[PDB]
């Protein structure tokens, strides 16, 4: 609902970056492991 | 797009963008136009 969502404080955009966080993977950054960089991939606990 | 909320209100009105604007479907540009014998027509410029 756009109204109850305007309401509160959700901006859709906040939604955008939790829903794809929590629902799929997120690639934040970049780190080397032994020699070569590697991806940090931030997904959520399975549980949940 | 008229029902976008551009500030929302304690009281729980909303100032809306149909409030501000005239929100419709147009052109993204208006530079040119074309007319064969004085009438209004859609043209395209074939280049080799």
């Amino acid at each position: 609902n756009r109204a109850a969502a305007a309401a509160q404080g959700v901006s859709f955009a906040d939604i955008r970056t939790a829903l794809a966080s929590a629902l799929s993977s997120s690639y934040v950054s970049d780190f080397p492991n032994q020699g070569r960089l590697q991806r940090v991939m931030v997904q959520a606990d399975g549980d949940a | 797009f008229g029902n976008v909320i551009l500030r929302a209100n304690t009281d729980g009105s909303n100032i809306y963008l149909k409030d501000v604007a005239k929100v419709g479907l147009g052109m993204e540009d208006y530079s040119s136009s074309t007319r064969l014998n004085g009438v209004n027509t859609t043209g395209m410029a074939v280049m080799l």
